[PDB]
């Protein structure tokens, strides 16, 4: 009743949506450096036990497709999934590489009414990419 | 360094 | 009974809400570097709040390059249980 | 050799981003109560981040319209933090 | 320690609880009846915890700023930490003062580092009880 | 139960 079950058949899956280059009519600028962070996060939840997927270079409505599709998978033997997005955003939106989508509208797709292979086991979302235009200069 |  | 349609979440942003996120172009980003690392050297023993907050605390102690910023990760869980990567 | 002004924060909400917080007019609400069972019980013994993962958990098992509610913490911390008798 | 707040100070710090109960009719918000019982609550825990507790009932927004604000220039040089609660209703990012709004970012900003050096390197906790919004959760059968 |  206070730790998760973690001795399934297997770990899960590890989701990775690595967005580097973005259609000229955002102005978002080319991410250089986030495929070596594609590649760490590979190696690393692979030694967790996770098995890996990476997608790359995904339109706003490619990453809803594929996440979706992810939340129709079989996740019965799972201890847990984990998501992990690259790209740029803004406070709560994220860029696919054609335009901004919602993080909701991506991790709504996993809530218990919609994903019952996953209900009370840890949906887990890393994100990197801005939330605004503050800088914080520190003290 | 850059931004995202 | 019923659980909550939200239970069960953790969110773990590279930068508090409003603010700029950091990447270098050889390195990759400041976020996910510190993830890996402290994943690679603890993920299999620390509890992933225990992680989060190591990551939290690499981060704020590394600075950019605009220049001579800071960044403060910020995680969001709605966990309702301990969470272990166990082996 | 600074660290970020937004440092060693730590933000416990009764609720998920969105939602209602429901209040019991005869007893408080559902997220305080919670906190005060599990500080009360807990507090001087566990970290910050157990304490309030076991107020989700605690809220979550709860009901009543037939609602249901989920809390949201959001850290910045650096270190753990115990509150040491 | 490099991995754990340094927990014993000579004081344990600040426990601030704004308990707006009732409103201006002009705000249209409904008196929170039940409040009380948490702000109760919330004494007797904290004061058990170490905390010098202090409760503020019907608060405008103004003096909800206000009463944090001079709090933000006090001495908290021997405190391990602040917490401060909050018991009103809210939307996202937002909660109320008897007689209006007030984002919640003005009330927690006034205790960053850059502003409040005595705290720099100790937590400062916030407990926020309003609403984030009219999203209903109807839960799932497990 | 009431809603904030």
């Amino acid at each position: 009743d206070n730790s998760y079950k973690m001795n399934h058949k297997r770990r899960g899956l590890c989701l990775i949506i690595n967005n580097k280059n973005f259609d000229r009519k955002t102005g978002m600028k080319t991410r250089n450096g986030t495929d070596k962070d594609a590649e760490n996060l590979e190696k690393t939840f692979k030694s967790l036990g996770f098995e890996v997927k990476v997608y790359n270079d995904l339109t706003a409505e490619e990453m809803q497709e594929t996440l979706q599709e992810v939340s129709k998978e079989d996740h019965s033997d799972s201890d847990c999934f984990v998501c992990v997005l690259l790209s740029h955003g803004e406070e709560g939106l994220v860029y696919g590489t054609d335009g901004k989508i919602e993080i909701q509208e991506l991790t709504s797709l996993f809530k218990g009414d919609k994903c019952q292979s996953l209900v009370g086991k840890p949906k887990l979302f890393f994100i990197q990419a801005c939330r605004g235009d503050e800088l914080d200069s520190g003290v | 360094d850059e931004v995202d | 009974h019923k659980i909550p349609a939200e239970a069960d979440f953790l969110i773990a942003y590279s930068t508090a809400p409003g603010y700029y996120s950091y990447r270098n172009t050889s390195n990759g980003s400041w976020f996910i570097q510190s993830l890996c690392e402290v994943l690679n050297k603890y993920g299999s023993e620390l509890e992933i709040m225990e992680i989060l907050t190591r990551v939290n605390h690499k981060v704020s102690l590394r600075e950019s390059s605009f220049n001579g910023k800071k960044q403060m990760p910020c995680f969001a869980s709605m966990l309702t249980k301990k969470l272990y990567f166990s082996p």
